[PDB]
């Protein structure tokens, strides 16, 4: 038969399942809703491990349970009473013999040790992947250190001593590749001559590579703590979502820089060279699976100041119009082709983050925190699972590093890019649109001519890489 | 077959804007949503006896991608300009959203509605007379909606479709 | 995108976690932090087909030895890892092989035999002995180093191919 359990009066996690405390979705069960006690029981269940539930729960639990309360509950879960001797054990002891203790040994092996190990696995994952709870609450860390440091008994000892060391390392806190990265490419600007760096003087291949390294690093730095609770939209967004906002502000600045490069090139022939170079950068972004970069270019080309430059458009080669068209088509029909492409490529890649943000926000706004059943309020866990499916997808693309060499000066150039200067956003985007009107006036005003501004050759070196010995 | 209308929701973030489309497209009568589901933003409706398909773009959550606004807005035939009735700044933002829509569409007469959204029980700071006066100064309808009871939601979208049909 | 459920099994300390983290992050873990149970995901194109690998990284310490049926039921294919400088870990392989066969009630479970730590000079398990065992199981034998990446992709992606052809 099944193992008997402690009385639910001395150990709360032995209460029977019912629809008043847990609801399953229609080979392990999937939880739709439950009390916090039932969620923690299933988080640390004696019959099976559920590592994706551990991640889901530790990512999302703060919407229904405070960190201090979670720790109290898993300590309570850990402290399992052992059963008393059975009648057969009693009779053995009365005869001066050693009892077999069969039921006690089974309960230790099949209930206590798995539940206790799974509690420790929650602690291990909490410290390793959600350490911000402890960075923000020193007393919580003290409690965790004390709990782990006072677990007795040899069955758990290896993991207790390990988790103690992991905590101490987290308090004070290298890549290998299948091949060598390709050689850094140079065009008009030569190494060390940062003062000449610009859109047309750096090599377009290397512009795309260094922006991809920068944008990959920005993508990889965003933690789930910046996303759950929709905190990047709320009044404290600068406190709670700083890496996400840095990533978005880079994307915005690059889009505006592309627009500024275009409309501040008043000579038509030179402006065609600028737009053609930006489409070449887009081509390399596509080759690198940098979808953030792809959309940075698409957003610039579809902006009000650039979109209307029909005289510039007319001179762009057909093959480049086709590249831009197929990049824009990724975004059509609610990103249908983008989503399919992201799921088909071989990483590394840089996803576009905005879709994830909208899906997390709408999942949190469109589903209730609790379900009411039989007069009880149950935590709606399905809603949290949906959010954690999105954060899990984000994390999956954060693992793979690009095999590209950093160029420190080109990296610094793009880190320090500031197209708006000291101007406010409305000021600056009105300026860009007025420049567009200046360089290609609305019909029927005649098209003026403008002097050249670039003293160096406009011919692109192209985007196929070179390889000397 | 039936006409499809591409509608675009615009407005300040962080103040419950997304509730408007969620409540519309929702299983009206089950409070639940999966936005990742292909066509959680398409809805067949009958407006004044004429069946049509609404395709709604709501990029709620992407407000910091400010250089993408033109890209997103360009797709739309009609616009819901949404502010929160307890957030004066979101109401003051409306003028610039409308100017940006006019520029992207290259038209002084773009179908649009002004929507005042009640997103919580915090005290109202934009009175309905202020919003009516603003809408009248623009020549567009004003609709107030609740983010919790679905009141006004159908009216906001149907009124916009009528603006498109009567353009 | 087909999803594949891979499970990494073997004695404590043979490098199951280091192998997995090398595959997932291109990083070698120097610490020895005994695993309870960890899970990873990886999108990757193998033989021109995109898939999604779900990788379960299991506990090798003997204190967890009674908790294995639950993960063996879920797995589609198993990396059976020993360390080439640890003869006891090689002798433990057959216990994992037999338990997997029992739980899945099958003589034909996708498996790859992995001899890890092949960057170390002081080998105590000869390749021939491991290859003989692999042949008796009908499975390939791949020597790996989580430290240098030697053989790591080959081991995991060979297991995917096994599951695909099952
Ligand atoms: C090359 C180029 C493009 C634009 C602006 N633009 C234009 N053109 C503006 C008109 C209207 N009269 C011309 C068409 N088409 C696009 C496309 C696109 C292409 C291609 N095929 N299909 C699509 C949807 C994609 C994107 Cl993102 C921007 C687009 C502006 C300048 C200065 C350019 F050089
Ligand atoms: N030189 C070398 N050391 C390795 C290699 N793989 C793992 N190690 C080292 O061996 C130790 C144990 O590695 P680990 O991945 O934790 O082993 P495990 O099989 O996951 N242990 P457990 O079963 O307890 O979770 C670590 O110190 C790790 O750096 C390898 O290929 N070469
Ligand atoms: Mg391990
Ligand atoms: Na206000």
């Amino acid at each position: 038969g099944q193992m008997r359990l402690p009385s639910a009066d001395v150990y709360r996690f032995a209460e029977p399942d019912s629809e008043e405390n847990i609801i399953f979705e229609e080979g392990i069960p999937i939880i739709k809703a439950g009390t916090v006690i039932k969620l923690i029981e299933r988080l640390t269940y004696h019959m099976y491990a559920d590592p994706n539930f551990v991640r889901t729960f530790l990512t999302t639990y703060r919407s229904f349970c405070k960190p201090q309360e979670l720790l109290s509950l898993i300590i309570e879960r850990f402290e399992i009473p052992e059963p008393e001797p059975t009648e057969a054990d009693r009779i053995a002891i009365e005869n001066g013999d050693q009892p077999l203790s069969a039921e006690l040994k089974r309960f230790r092996k099949e209930y206590i040790q798995p539940v206790q190990l799974r509690v420790l696995n929650v602690c291990r994952h909490w410290v390793e992947h959600h350490f911000y709870d402890f960075e923000r609450d020193a007393y919580l860390l003290q409690r965790m250190e004390e709990f782990i440091g006072t677990v007795r008994g040899k069955a758990m000892k290896k993991w207790v001593e390990s988790i103690t060391k992991i905590i101490q390392r987290k308090k004070i806190a290298n890549i290998t590749f299948q091949s060598s990265p390709p050689t850094v490419e140079w065009h008009i600007s030569r190494p060390g001559h940062i003062e000449t760096f610009d859109l047309l003087t750096l090599h377009p291949i290397e512009i795309a590579r260094q922006l991809t390294l920068l944008e990959s690093d920005l993508y990889r730095a965003v933690q789930p703590s910046e996303l759950v609770g929709s905190v990047w939209t709320k009044e404290d967004k600068e406190i709670n979502s700083p890496n996400l906002l840095k990533m978005i502000r880079h994307t915005t600045n690059l889009t505006l820089w592309f627009e500024k490069c275009i409309v501040e090139t008043e000579n038509l022939e030179e402006r065609v060279a600028v737009v053609s170079r930006i489409i070449e950068i887009l081509q390399v972004f596509q080759e690198l699976n940098n979808f953030n970069g792809v959309l940075e270019v698409v957003s610039a080309m579809n902006s009000s100041p650039v979109y209307r430059l029909d005289h510039t458009f007319e001179q762009i080669p057909s093959r480049q119009k086709k590249i831009l068209e197929e990049a824009h088509e990724l975004s059509e029909d609610h990103y249908k082709k983008y989503l399919a492409k992201l799921r088909s490529i071989n990483p590394p890649c840089v996803p576009f983050f905005g879709i994830y943000l909208t899906n997390i926000l709408k999942t949190e706004e469109g589903n209730p925190e609790v379900l009411k059943r039989h007069g009880k309020e149950l935590i709606n866990f399905s809603k949290r699972r949906k959010v954690a499916e999105i954060t899990g997808e984000i994390q999956q693309y954060q693992n793979q590093p690009y095999c590209l060499r950093v160029e420190s000066d080109i990296k610094r150039f793009f880190e320090n890019l500031n197209p708006m200067g000291n101007s406010m956003e409305k000021e600056f985007t009105d300026y860009l649109f007025n420049k567009s009107l200046e360089i290609e006036p609305r019909n029927p005003k005649p098209l003026p001519r403008f002097p050249k501004k670039y003293s160096y050759p406009l011919k692109s070196p192209g985007v196929r890489p070179s390889n000397p010995r | 077959g039936m006409t499809e209308y591409k509608l675009v929701v615009v407005g300040a973030g962080g103040v419950g804007k997304s509730a408007l489309t969620i409540q519309l497209i929702q299983n009206h009568f089950v409070d639940e949503y999966d936005p990742t589901i292909e066509d959680s933003y398409r809805k067949q409706v009958v407006i004044d006896g004429e069946t049509c398909l609404l395709d709604i773009l709501d990029t709620a959550g992407q407000e910091e991608y400010s250089a993408m606004r033109d890209q997103y807005m360009r797709t739309g035939e009609g616009f819901l300009c949404v502010f929160a009735i307890n957030n004066t700044k979101s109401f003051e933002d409306i003028h610039q959203y409308r100017e940006q829509i006019k520029r992207v569409k290259d038209s002084d007469d773009v179908p649009m509605v002004l929507v005042g959204n009640k997103c919580d029980l915090a005290a109202r700071t934009v009175e309905s007379r202020q919003a009516q006066d603003l809408a009248r100064s623009y020549g567009i309808p004003y609709i107030e909606t609740s983010a919790k009871t679905r009141q006004g939601v159908e009216d906001a979208f149907y009124t916009l479709v009528r603006e498109i049909r009567q353009h």
